[PDB]
């Protein structure tokens, strides 16, 4: 009912060794996702997964990426605090009013190539990269969520872990083979972009086994809602060979990037992530007021303590 | 008592989007809802809908374009859009709902059997299996219709009957190549031979005057659900 400062309200997920449930922090009423984990269920190499995918979490904060609040560990759990999207899965979001507009889509598109540069920026690749990861807060905007199958990589250098789910799984993962960290993504983002202006796979089959015919044989089909440079862009991602496909800075210069109006906020946030490199007196003076010391809070934000001075400033500035 | 609901007539102009609602009642979530359409005097025609558990939706080639399946899974109420309209566009629109979803993981391929149909919607637009057009035969004897297909479809997948009684919306007669649902007499009978199947109605009744219909997903591109032609049966 009420685990440590925050109040247990409905499940928005139950999968693999963890429960991810929907609470409200009784100090802040900020509404967040606890996933909480039996430490006594999991296997030695599950365990040391869930403790690498938070080190990964503590390196990406960015506003399109879902940020890790409080992390309660005890001798036998684990919980997990997390921000919470309120808008669902951009899958759900498909399923219930169809394809966007290249409008919305390119809106949305921008949010998504701003957190995986970002990701890259760290030498950080997601590796799952699915439209049922790609969360939306209450104004509809962009949160990639699941870190699950996360890992860092050299540029250059060749990584050999096969994950990833098999719609959005680029072709070399299909076939088994050591493949480059980043292009794995952009295949990801190849289909992403698809299924947004679509609302439909770019491959797909009755079975696992007809699906991986399906993306081995990179064809799939251009509607007629989709322009040229919509059709340009994805057809330049979705290659079956890795060394011809768009970097993450080819895809930002595309020509259907720079087809809407003035976008500064996109070139300004990609910018950051080339550059990488503020104290709200507002929340010390109200963590004060109830009590909480102003050294104990400074001292949990530069140890990245995640704890409960670190998590009350955070979702108070938030 | 589960039923499929559907949206009243329209008559729409060139150039013009019609959308179709389809609601489940008693029951209750996860459905698989298909949009197939039948111009007057026409066959059966698969548009789209759900086919598999790795994407939103499903469209065929030919309706990719103009079609949005929508689904409002708070109400239990299945959408249809299909804009740029013309009068090759004036049929009338069915909902079904593929029959073993309950069974769907990613290895499992689906019969994709519509199991229940909608009383469908007349649309009116303002101005693959190769089977036998026409079958008879007198009351007591056995009919044989032909259905073959290719190595994508049949070949590869198990093949479907379907009963339409005139006027009426199609009915599932032959399910899983020979599976008779409950209600389908056992005069009825479904086999298949690589990329051929058969149905042979056994004692033939004046009841059996309908049109009937194979249908096989085939596997081509993103896969669609492919129907004959049609075979009248007609009794003397
Ligand atoms: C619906 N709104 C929403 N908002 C936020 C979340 C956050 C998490 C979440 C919380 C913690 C950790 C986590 N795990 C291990 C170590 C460290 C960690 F931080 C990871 C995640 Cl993804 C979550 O699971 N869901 C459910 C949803 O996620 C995507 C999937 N496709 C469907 O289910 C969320 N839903």
């Amino acid at each position: 009912a009420r685990i440590g400062y925050y109040e247990i309200d409905r499940t928005i997920g139950k999968g693999n060794f963890a429960v991810v449930k929907r609470a409200t922090h009784l100090v802040t009423k900020a509404k967040v996702a606890i996933k909480i984990i039996d430490k006594t269920q999991l296997d030695e190499e599950n365990l040391k997964k869930i403790f690498r995918e938070v080190q990964i979490m503590k390196m990406l904060s960015h506003p399109h990426i879902i940020r890790l609040y409080q992390v309660m560990e005890t001798e036998r759990m684990i919980y997990l605090v997390t921000e919470y999207a309120s808008g669902g899965e951009i899958f759900d979001h498909l399923v219930a009013h169809g394809r966007m507009a290249e409008k919305e889509a390119r809106r949305k598109f921008k949010q998504i190539v701003t957190a995986v540069y970002f990701c890259h920026s760290r030498n950080i690749v997601h590796r799952d990269l699915k439209a049922e990861n790609l969360l939306l807060d209450a104004n509809l905007n962009i949160k990639i969520a699941d870190f699950g199958f996360s890992n860092l990589f050299t540029p250059g250098q060749l990584l050999k872990t096969w994950c990833g789910s098999p719609p959005y799984a680029a072709p070399e993962l299909f076939e088994g083979k050591e493949y480059d960290g980043p292009k794995v993504d952009i295949w990801s983002l190849g289909v992403v972009l698809y299924v947004l202006v679509c609302g439909a796979l770019p491959f797909d089959g009755s079975t696992l086994q007809n699906l991986r015919a399906r993306v081995l044989s990179g064809k799939f089909r251009i509607p007629f809602f989709m322009s040229t440079e919509c059709e340009h862009l994805i057809r330049h991602m979705l290659v079956l060979d890795p060394n011809k496909r768009l970097s993450m800075e080819q895809i930002c210069k595309h020509k259907w990037m720079k087809l809407g109006d003035a976008d500064p906020n996109f070139d300004r946030l990609i910018a950051e992530s080339q550059q990488l490199k503020p104290l709200n007196e507002d929340v010390l003076l109200a963590m004060e007021d109830m009590g909480l010391d102003k050294e104990q809070t400074l001292q949990s934000l530069r140890s990245d303590a995640y704890d409960h001075y670190s998590a009350i400033y955070s979702l108070l500035c938030d | 008592e589960v039923q499929l609901v559907q949206s009243g007539a329209g008559v729409k102009k060139p150039g013009s989007s019609v959308k179709v609602s389809c609601k489940s009642s008693g029951g209750s979530g996860s459905s698989a809802v298909s949009w197939i359409r039948q111009a007057p005097g026409q066959g059966v025609e698969w548009m789209g809908g759900i086919t598999s558990i790795f994407g939103p939706a499903n469209y065929a080639q030919k309706f990719q374009d103009r079609l949005k399946i929508t689904a409002d899974k708070a109400t239990n109420t299945v959408y249809m859009e299909l804009s740029g309209l013309t009068f090759e566009d004036t049929a009338v629109y069915y909902c079904a709902r593929v029959g073993d979803y309950n069974f769907w993981n990613g290895h499992y391929r689906s019969g994709y059997y519509f199991d229940l149909w909608g009383r469908g919607t007349l649309v009116t637009v303002s101005s693959v299996l190769t089977q036998p057009p026409s079958a008879s035969g007198t009351p007591g004897q056995r009919v044989t219709i032909s259905c073959s297909g290719s190595s994508s479809n049949i070949g590869s997948n198990t093949v479907n009957w379907y009963q339409q009684l005139p006027g009426t919306a199609p009915k599932l007669l032959i399910y899983s190549n020979t599976q008779r649902p409950s209600g389908v007499p056992d005069r009825f009978s479904g086999s298949k031979s690589a990329t051929s199947a058969s149905l042979a109605i056994s004692g033939l009744q004046s009841e059996d005057e309908a049109d009937y219909y194979c249908a096989a997903w085939d596997d081509s591109l993103n896969g669609h659900v492919v129907f004959g032609g049609g075979t009248k049966v007609t009794v003397l």
